[PDB]
C-alpha cells in the first residue's frame, strides 16, 4: 500500500537521524523491492528519492570519522544539525513528506487526533513545496481528509483553498469541477439540499466539457441521491435513469451496482413493484459481476424487506453485517427504511422497535479518539 | 542507546566475529558493517573495536 510505504520511509527517516546504519539499510533495502513492485504516485516516488539522498548524506558526512582519532570525531548529534543547517531545503521538503505520510497512515489506521496533528506539522512544511498546483493538491487531499472525518465546515475551507489556486490555471478544470463536487457532498451532509444540488449540477456541466464519462455519471447519481435524501423519490428516478445510461454506454462496471441501487428501492417504496423487480434483477446482476459484496447484500436487503413478509431474521443478518463493517451511516439509514416500511403498513409496533434500532446505532461510538499522553 | 539490531552488531564483535563474519550474518554489505562500526563506536565513545567490547560489558 502506497500509505504502508510512506509511513516505512518514515521509519527509515527516524533511524537516518541517529544514525543507525543497519537499521536504516534493512529499510532502504525493503522499500526499494516494494516499489520495484509497483507503479507509485509521483509524491512518493518523490519522497523516496529525497530519503535515498537523504540516506547517502548521512553516510558521507560519517565517513571522515573513519579516519580519525576518537577524540577528534563530533558527537553524532552535531552531526546531524550540521547536515539540516546545511540542507535547509532539503530537511523542510522531508518535513512536509514525512508528516504528510505520517499524517495519511494515522489517518487509515482511524487515529483522528493524530492524523490532525501530523497534518498541522506538515501544511507549517508547505512553504517548502514551491509548485502551486502541488500546495493545491495538498488543500485538496485535506479537503477529503476532512470530508471523511466529518469536520465538515474545516472540509469545505480546505476545498475553497484547493479551488482558488485551481481557479488560476486553464488545464485544471478537471480538479475544478471536483472541488465543486466537494463542496456539493458537504453541502449534503449540512442538509443544505439546494446548494449540494446547484454545485452538483456545475460539475455536471463541468464534466460534459471534459467529456469525462465517469464523473459526468456520479454527478447525475448525486443529484438524484439529494432528491432521495429529501424524499423526492419521483423527482430522483430521471436522475438516476440518466446516470445509469452514460455507465452502461461506456462500460464503468464497477459504477453500476450503485448506480442500480436507490433506483430499484425508489420503484419498491412507489409501489412500482413490477418496475423494481425489473431494476432490482439488473442491479443484483451487476453486483455478481462486479463481485461486490456489500452491493449484493444491500440488493438482497431490498427483498428481505419489499417482498419477503418482511423477513426480520435475515434483516437482523444483514444489520450486523453492516455494523461489522462500520458502514453506520447506510445502517442507521435502511433501519429507518424498515421502521417506515412497516409505519405505512399502519404496523406501528415493529414500526417503533425499528425506530428504537436506529436509536441504538446512533448510540454507537463511530469515529471515537484518543488523547496522546495526557493525564487523568 | 544502540537500536537492538546494532547491539546485535556488538553482540558478533564480542563473539570475535571480522567485519566479513558479521557482514554474512546480517545480509548487510561489508561496506555497512564498517559504516556500522563507525556509528557504533562513536555513540559509545570508544576508539577501537577490542574498547567497544569493554564498554559493551558495562
Ligand atoms: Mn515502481
Amino acid at each position: 500500500s502506497s500509505s504502508s510505504i510512506g509511513e516505512k520511509i518514515n521509519e527509515w527517516y527516524m533511524y537516518i537521524r541517529r544514525f543507525s546504519i543497519p537499521d536504516a539499510e534493512y529499510l532502504r533495502r525493503e522499500i526499494k523491492q516494494e516499489l520495484d513492485q509497483m507503479e507509485e504516485d509521483q509524491d512518493l516516488h518523490l519522497y523516496y528519492s529525497l530519503m535515498e539522498f537523504r540516506h547517502n548524506l548521512m553516510l558521507e558526512y560519517l565517513e571522515p570519522l573513519e579516519k580519525m582519532r576518537i577524540e577528534e570525531q563530533p558527537r553524532l548529534s552535531d552531526l546531524l544539525l550540521e547536515i539540516d543547517k546545511k540542507q535547509a531545503r532539503l530537511t523542510g521538503l522531508l518535513e512536509y513528506y514525512f508528516n504528510f505520510f505520517r499524517g495519511m497512515y494515522e489517518l487509515d489506521q482511524r487515529e483522528y487526533l493524530s492524523a490532525i496533528k501530523f497534518f498541522k506539522k506538515a501544511e507549517s512544511k508547505l512553504i517548502f513545496v514551491k509548485d502551486r498546483i502541488e500546495k493545491a493538491e495538498f488543500f485538496f487531499k485535506m479537503s477529503e481528509s476532512y470530508y471523511y472525518m466529518k469536520q465538515t465546515y474545516f472540509s469545505m475551507d480546505y476545498a475553497r483553498q484547493a479551488y482558488e489556486i485551481y481557479k488560476e490555471h486553464e488545464a485544471y478544470n478537471i480538479r475544478l469541477l471536483q472541488c465543486h463536487s466537494l463542496f456539493a457532498t458537504n453541502f449534503l451532509d449540512l442538509k443544505q439540499y439546494e446548494d449540494a444540488i446547484s454545485h452538483f449540477q456545475k460539475a455536471y456541466s463541468m464534466a460534459e466539457a471534459e467529456k469525462q464519462p465517469q464523473l459526468m455519471g456520479r454527478t447525475l447519481y448525486n443529484i438524484g441521491l439529494c432528491k432521495n435524501s429529501q424524499s423526492q423519490y419521483e423527482d430522483a428516478i430521471p436522475y438516476f435513469k440518466r446516470a445509469i445510461a452514460v455507465f452502461e454506454e461506456s462500460n464503468i462496471l464497477p459504477s453500476l451496482p450503485q448506480a442500480y441501487f436507490l433506483i430499484t428501492q425508489i420503484h419498491y417504496k412507489l409501489g412500482k413493484i413490477d418496475k423494481a423487480h425489473e431494476y432490482h434483477s439488473k442491479g443484483m446482476a451487476y453486483s455478481q459481476k462486479a463481485g461486490d459484496v456489500i452491493y449484493l447484500s444491500e440488493f438482497e436487503f431490498l427483498k428481505s424487506l419489499y417482498l419477503s413478509g418482511p423477513d426480520e431474521e435475515a434483516i437482523q443478518g444483514f444489520f450486523d453485517f453492516l455494523e461489522s463493517k462500520m458502514l453506520y451511516a447506510d445502517l442507521e439509514d435502511f433501519a429507518i427504511d424498515v421502521a417506515k416500511y412497516y409505519h405505512e403498513r399502519k404496523n406501528f409496533q415493529k414500526a417503533s422497535a425499528y425506530f428504537l434500532k436506529v436509536e441504538q446505532v446512533r448510540q454507537l461510538i463511530q469515529g471515537g479518539v484518543s488523547l496522546y499522553e495526557i493525564e487523568v | 542507546v544502540l537500536t537492538p539490531r546494532e547491539c546485535l552488531i556488538l553482540q558478533e564483535v564480542e563473539k570475535g566475529f571480522t567485519n566479513q563474519e558479521i557482514a554474512d550474518a546480517l545480509h548487510l554489505s561489508k561496506r555497512s558493517i564498517e559504516y556500522s562500526l563507525t556509528s557504533i563506536f562513536n555513540k559509545l565513545n570508544v576508539g577501537s573495536r577490542t574498547e567497544a567490547v569493554l564498554i559493551a560489558k558495562s
